[PDB]
């Protein structure tokens, strides 16, 4: 009874590992994409601060 | 492993005059077969195709281990109940069953 049910245990373990590194992967991704957008628009902004104090 | 037989009686003359009550007689033949049957497989094909496979096969072992003692009584239909596991590692499989959906 104990082989048979930490047999089980295992393939469940398994199967929550798969599906946790499938999440992480996409967050990875997400995470990628938002620093991207924000780096962006800081580069706009810092544009706009250069241009402001050229100005001044 | 949980299966129900359900038999009829023909030729009273045999179901009288052959074997000392013969549905005691029935019952262990019955599982005897059973025993027989379910060792041959192994578990996972047991708890998935369990429905048609072991329950046709123990018809047949039923019939040929019936068939010497001629008790007269005819076996209509052998249907299948629950392949269920021990119910000390059900926590287990239930769980190795709620890991995919988890995972989903």
């Amino acid at each position: 009874y104990n082989r048979m049910r930490a047999e089980r245990e295992a393939v469940a373990r398994r199967h929550r590992s798969q599906g946790q590194e499938e999440a992480e992967k996409l967050r990875a991704t997400a995470d990628y994409e938002v620093t991207r957008t924000l780096a962006e628009a800081e580069r706009q902004g810092r544009i706009m601060r250069g241009e402001g104090d050229a100005e001044a | 492993v949980e299966m129900n037989v359900q038999y009829r009686v023909t030729n009273p003359e045999k179901y009288l005059y052959s074997v000392t009550s013969p549905d005691d007689s029935l019952r262990q033949a019955t599982d005897s077969a059973l025993r027989g049957v379910i060792g041959k497989y192994t578990m996972d094909r047991i708890l998935t195709e369990g429905r048609t496979v072991i329950r046709s096969d123990t018809q047949r072992e039923l019939e040929e281990t019936i068939r010497p003692y001629d008790m007269g009584i005819t076996l209509l239909d052998v249907n299948f109940q629950a392949a269920r596991p021990p119910e000390e590692v059900k926590a287990a499989f239930d769980d190795a069953i709620a890991a995919r959906e988890n995972e989903q």
